DNA sequence: TATAATGGGA
């Protein structure tokens, strides 16, 4: 996305996108739960060992 | 020092980059603009949302009902709905960042008001009031640097302060400014004439619209008052207003000059009927403390307005044929 | 309401 329309990438065909040029990386002492279909915890508060995420 | 204290405070808190001033400023108003469409979604007002995510954020600890009981709700919505409630999540986290990061710029900014009467920590944290209200209605769209809405926004805050807050009695703002005014042009002519100005001449260089009457009488408003306990010579047993009279307190003498003068005329009233005393003491507020005009005691008694008048000048010569004779209400007659 | 402005001072 961007500020106006024609500065917006679209994508000219299916395919797999990739991230490569960071201003910075930010590594965080923490662990990941890849996740389908819907949430119910919501952003910014502190869960439990075996708290359904 | 607590100078030092909220400097270092502010010192750990680093300043964030162009991308980050722009993402940041970016997910305010995603977030806001969320909160928008879950007012309409839900149907209850922004505000409340506002303060829900902001608790849900900010703060862990009605706490277990009606702050829950909102929350649930919206956490009781579709996958499609429930984007706007991360969103605006997210969007208050941003919102607190931008305010952190630029707290180092109020300090750059308040430091110029220092000596108006308000402490350095008081010109900080009205700033800081300038610096939210600033990012709550910023919008990057316009390519400008946070910096420059932040800056008339604290400034804003801090002009607005000193107005309403460094004068012991509140002063209006425009006064504020125009005895800014007078007191800034005093300073360079006492360096042109050596000496303190007269009020005409003062007046003289003001400009169109000042005589030398009105600088003296917004001069006067100007002031500041003394404080009571200013002390009194090297000695440290006497302040200020321990040499001052009360003047609003009866004396002694003042206090029975007023309760004799109530006996005596009680004691003078009780020569007339009772109805002609009524009268009277309606007439002049000795009843309930308003003088009751000839028609509302014609009304009390059931009489005409002249009947009433008659009665009442009756009584009259009647007491000063009495008063000619005892001369007990002679004085009091200042 | 918008150039940009980002750790005090005795």
């Amino acid at each position: 996305a961007a500020i106006d329309p024609e500065e917006e990438v679209i994508a000219e065909a299916e395919g797999v996108v990739h991230l490569h040029e960071p201003a910075s990386i930010l590594v965080v002492k923490a662990r990941v739960y890849p996740f389908e279909d819907d949430v119910e915890v919501t952003t910014g508060d502190r869960v439990a060992p075996g708290d359904v995420l | 020092d607590p100078v030092r204290q909220y400097l270092h405070e502010i010192g750990q808190v680093p300043l964030l980059t162009l991308e980050e001033e722009i993402d940041l400023a970016r997910k305010v108003e995603e977030g806001m603009e969320a909160i928008k469409k879950l007012s309409e979604a839900t149907g209850l007002d922004q505000e409340l949302i506002r303060e829900v995510v902001r608790a849900k954020i900010l703060g862990t600890a009605p706490d277990p009902k009606t702050v829950e009981e909102v929350d649930g709700k919206l956490k009781s919505l579709p996958k499609e709905l429930k984007r706007y409630l991360h969103i605006a999540r997210e969007g208050e986290a941003a919102r607190q960042h931008l305010i952190e990061a630029n707290l180092r710029l109020v300090v750059s900014i308040a430091k110029k008001y220092t000596g108006r009467g308000l402490s350095f920590l008081d010109l900080i944290q009205e700033g800081n009031q300038g610096l939210i209200r600033a990012v709550e209605k910023f919008e990057y769209k316009r390519r400008f640097k946070f910096s420059t809405y932040a800056t008339w926004w604290i400034r804003q805050a801090i002009n607005r302060a000193i107005a309403d807050q460094a004068r012991t009695i509140r002063i209006p703002v425009h006064m504020v400014e125009t005895i800014n005014k007078l007191s800034r042009t005093a300073r360079q002519l006492q360096q042109e004439l050596g000496r303190e100005p007269s009020y005409e001449e003062i007046a003289e260089a003001m400009g169109p619209g000042w005589d030398a009457k009105r600088v003296e009488e917004t001069l006067k408003i100007a002031q500041e008052p003394v404080s009571l306990e200013t002390p009194i010579g090297d000695e440290k047993d006497s302040f200020y207003g321990d040499f001052i009279p009360d003047e609003n307190l009866p004396s002694p003498v003042e206090a029975a000059a007023q309760s004799l003068l109530s006996e005596e005329l009680e004691k003078a009233l009780s020569k007339l009927s009772e109805r002609e005393a009524m009268v009277l003491k309606l007439r002049k507020g000795l009843i309930d403390g308003r003088e009751h005009t000839l028609e509302e005691v014609g009304a009390y008694f059931g009489v005409t307005r002249e009947r009433i008048r008659q009665i009442e000048n009756k009584a009259l010569r009647k007491l000063k044929y009495h008063e000619s004779r005892t001369r007990k209400l002679r004085d009091f007659l200042e």
